[PDB]
């Protein structure tokens, strides 16, 4: 585990997203947190009914590939990762839990180098050493308190470093599951 | 009264002065500080992370700029590539947090260490020369003189990683080279072509002086 | 070790706004005034520091005349003069120092302004997008004393030191460049590689 | 005893400098700009020493003038400023002195700034013979504050005192007139002697 | 023996240079350290092939003379000894194992007086007193290393202060020898 | 506030003033200074050496300046040679490390000591008479009533190097001549003329005041 920034959060199940598909052709994907579970679930139920929220997370990365594929995937939080258009619109903005493509991994839709984002929490995904990446992430806000749908924490991005490759014949895609399990949560403001 | 004369230098606005000023609301209480995750106080320890490092700095094309991230290991004896072992000046060093902090200030020495990552098929194997020559040392003729120096052999069919830690350095300058020193072997349906990423940082004892914008 | 401390890097007061007065003007507080040093400050994502204002000011020729000036800090919140004549001048809760061109430069410093606990510098939400709400540290109005047309025209340039910075969550330095002083847009089309480039 | 020490034997600042603006002028700092000073340092080799310079600006007449100065230094290994608009000038990390010509003259200190341990007069060998490339301290820019020409012409006298004098490995002192400022060569033919001569 | 500044050189076999043929019309002869070793020998091999260096030095300087000649020799080291021309050439320089000859004694290629030279760690060479003068030099550096092709850290002079003398039948030359063994080194970074 | 007056004298800049400035780097680590041999606090230290002292200052031709350095003796009762003991006025003590920084003085005090050195054949044999005068006294007639003052009987048959001490000076001045006691005797086969070299040096009560350039 990669506990973000040497600190457990402090003061509540697992949520699996919907696959993506890994390809020749893929550039990255990001999801908005803790925006990615308010229209789903228990956690979203409460998300939606009330004024204020805290809570870290535990996301866990994982790829089901074979041993003739090969390939790197970088995933890292970014707190308070804000998009840069070439405004964005509300669905690239805060996408739900189905992401969004980057169309400029290099400079991540922020015009930040994907090259330094080693600074940040993060674990490699490589397919010949392992398929499991989990980061354990605390609260980050400059307030103890904050609206969850008005205002994302981080942004989870999973950027392909290195293009898959694979031999004709073999699964052309790799589907990649997130399951992330909000860990001392807090609500307020029952509305 | 109490007798004193106003020394040479009195009037004078130095911007690096670090006198106390008097405040403009004597009465504001600022908000006390909570504790926020991630509080950083020296910039070496963001100076001591991993970083990628472009060797691959040739291409330039706008949809392609994604293919500097790494450098490719593909099918004896060859020259896979080579970089200078300088965080400051001009070249691949320029990505890298290390090397964008250098350009901050005017003075850095200390040891550095660069790691490698082969991202190929599990059942892909082979070796590879990495050789650090000294300053002033030129770029080896072959191989054979490559290994004669300072160099790890590495086999990426056992381990995945290996790191190389530069001696150390100054504001001549080191030379990296990574040579084939068995072709590449992969087995049929695995992909004939793979890539290597090298992450760069900090060790230690870096240190910078002299901060210029 | 002691170098790469944060006050060291963000110690040396920078130019950071002039003001021309060819009778009076506005100039709301923004650290990125100093060309260089957004690119300096984006590197944390929060921050909390104290500010030292240094007003030197003078003709477009650099030379000094007897004249009073005026400079008068609005805390955020508070409305700002819409005229030379305007009420907010004589307002007792907007600080004003009374300076001559001849005495030494006014150096007055100003403390943490945010409700919050820290200077966010990138907003991912919607108090529209990406407007970070409080990060105002207040303003500065600049004016000459009198009720008459001034004599000369005067120039007035702004130096500020942080002192006493706090920094949090580090993050990848800007390598495109900025279009906007307050979202991180690029271009798009003209999209450069972070360094230069060879053959080999 | 006291009287012959390092600190008494390079004491009492001595005008190293004069600059002229008839609109900036740049003045690498050497301590040889002193006439009678460069005899003394060679004897010995080796040199650390902490150094205060005074600017005492006025116009050709000696007469005061109400203008506004900008002495900014440049520490060893930034660009110069190459016109009256250059970036340069607004960087921070040059440091500036702003002073008037009516307030008494600028005084500033710089530490010792060779990245060896020592100043070294004399290089036996190569980085273009006898270039000691890490004797160089810094530079002092001199531009008058405003966009517009000033109005009087100004000269600027420099004033500089080490302080803090370490020396090493001591050696003869120079007989013949110099002719370079960096290298020692002499004119051959015009040789003398020591000193005077008698007949018997 | 005379200890150079009164220190022992601290953190290697005797190399004996050509001999000088001191005559009636002889002016001076320099050697420039550690550059006068760099060519020749096992210790040259390490000084060319690495990039740092330290080392001390134990010069000892000799003459063969009868009792029927005279003249005194003053050999002296002197730290960073550059030379002023009439820039000079490399071989004037760097001279290797078979120094240069001074064409102006007085003002020792350097616009300084021979007078003074006794500042420096020296002995003299009285022909009808002593022939021997050795003198251990430590290493002198604003650094504590340095290199040793382009840099040369001290001069070795040895000029005629009185000249040669003889009656004729007697040997019109008198060969000086001067041997040198480091002491002391150190040497890093194998090129 | 505090009540203070400035007094007369203010807003002037001397030159000699050693008042403290304000530093214009103050985060700037100077690099910490490592031990080179042969360090010097004091010039008395280098006032304290022997230098050569150009008592045969005559010539002035460029190509024969070196022998100026020493002054023959070759082949009774004659006047080898003759300098005043005057550390800083014009004459032979121009040449000493001494009788330069005299002159970057104005007062000078203490006890000299000037060697000489034979520099004939060893089987060269003879006596010289070294005679100083205390200041006033002139030069002697002869060497009748030069040897009554103070005065050496140097011989080179045995001894090499004579040193003879001036008792005091201080900035008339003393003398010092050189006689011939006995001829030069040498054997056949030996140079008929020989040399002499004057090294001149300050005791350990020598000082300096009032710098002067």
């Amino acid at each position: 585990i990669i506990v973000g920034y040497g600190e457990w959060p402090s003061y509540n199940r697992f949520y699996t997203l919907d696959t993506k598909l890994w390809e020749k052709s893929s550039k990255g994907w990001y999801w908005k947190f803790p925006d990615v579970l308010t229209e789903t679930g228990v956690f979203g139920q409460n998300a939606q009914f009330h004024y204020l929220y805290r809570s870290g997370f535990c996301i866990h990365v994982q790829c089901n590939a074979s041993k003739f594929h090969q390939g790197a995937l970088l995933v890292a939080v970014l707190p308070e990762y804000v998009i840069g258009t070439v405004h964005p619109p509300y669905k690239q903005t805060q996408p739900g839990a189905d992401g969004f493509e980057l169309q400029h991994p290099y400079v991540l839709d922020a015009g930040i180098p994907i090259s330094q984002l080693t600074v940040c929490p993060h674990q490699w995904i490589n397919l010949r050493t392992n398929n499991c990446a989990t980061i354990i992430v605390p609260y980050i806000n400059a307030l103890p308190f904050d609206s969850a749908l008005n205002h994302c924490n981080f942004g989870l991005l999973v950027v392909p470093i290195s293009p898959l490759d694979y031999d004709q014949g073999a699964t052309p895609v790799i589907p990649i599951t997130i399951t992330l399990a909000p860990m001392c949560s807090e609500f307020a403001g029952l509305r | 009264g109490f007798p004193t004369e106003l020394k040479p230098g009195t009037n004078q606005f130095l911007t690096t002065d670090d006198g106390v000023s008097a405040p403009i609301l004597p009465n504001f209480h600022p908000t006390p500080c909570i504790h926020i995750p991630g509080e950083v106080r020296n910039l070496l320890e963001l100076c001591q992370v991993e970083t990628i490092l472009e060797v691959n700095n040739v291409p330039t094309n706008a949809t392609s700029l994604m293919e500097r991230l790494r450098f490719p290991v593909s099918a004896k004896g060859e020259l896979c590539a080579v970089f200078r072992a300088d965080p400051g000046r001009n070249g691949p060093w320029q990505s890298t947090l290390l090397g964008q902090l250098c350009g901050y200030y005017t003075q850095w020495s200390g040891s550095l260490e660069v790691t490698f990552m082969f991202t190929g098929s599990f059942m892909a194997t082979g070796k590879m020369l990495i050789a650090y020559t000294p300053p002033g040392g030129p770029l080896p003729k072959d191989r054979a003189t490559a290994m004669l120096g300072t160099h790890v052999i590495w086999d990426f069919g056992l381990q995945s990683s290996v790191t190389l830690v530069i001696p150390w350095i100054s504001n001549t300058t080191g030379l990296v080279s990574i040579w084939y020193q068995t072709n590449y072997v992969v087995p049929i349906g695995a992909p004939n072509t793979a890539y290597i990423i090298a992450l760069a940082a900090a060790q230690k004892n870096f240190t910078m002086k002299l901060c210029k914008d | 070790t002691a170098e790469t401390t944060l006050d060291s890097f963000f110690s040396r007061a920078g130019l950071v706004g002039e003001i021309d007065l060819p009778g009076y003007a506005n100039w709301d507080i923004d650290i990125t005034g100093y060309a260089q040093m957004r690119r300096k400050v984006e590197l944390f994502t929060y921050m909390r520091f104290d500010a030292e204002f240094t007003f030197v000011a003078c003709t477009p020729t650099g030379e000094v005349v007897p004249q009073l000036l005026q400079y008068m800090f609005v805390p955020p919140g508070a409305p700002k003069p819409d005229s030379r004549e305007s009420l907010a001048w004589q307002t007792a809760t907007n600080p004003s120092v009374f300076v001559k061109l001849s005495d030494p430069p006014a150096q007055v410093s100003v403390p943490f302004m945010s409700p919050a606990s820290a200077y966010q510098w990138f907003y991912d939400g919607y108090p529209e997008y990406g407007a970070m709400p409080n990060n105002m540290m207040g303003t500065f109005s600049v004016r000459t004393v009198g009720t008459s047309k001034s004599k000369y025209p005067l120039v007035v340039r702004i130096y500020m030191r942080m002192k006493h910075v706090r920094a949090w969550i580090p993050r990848p330095m800007r390598n495109q460049n900025y279009l906007f002083k307050a979202n991180p847009n690029y271009a798009g089309n003209s999209i450069k590689p972070t360094g230069a480039s060879r053959t080999a």
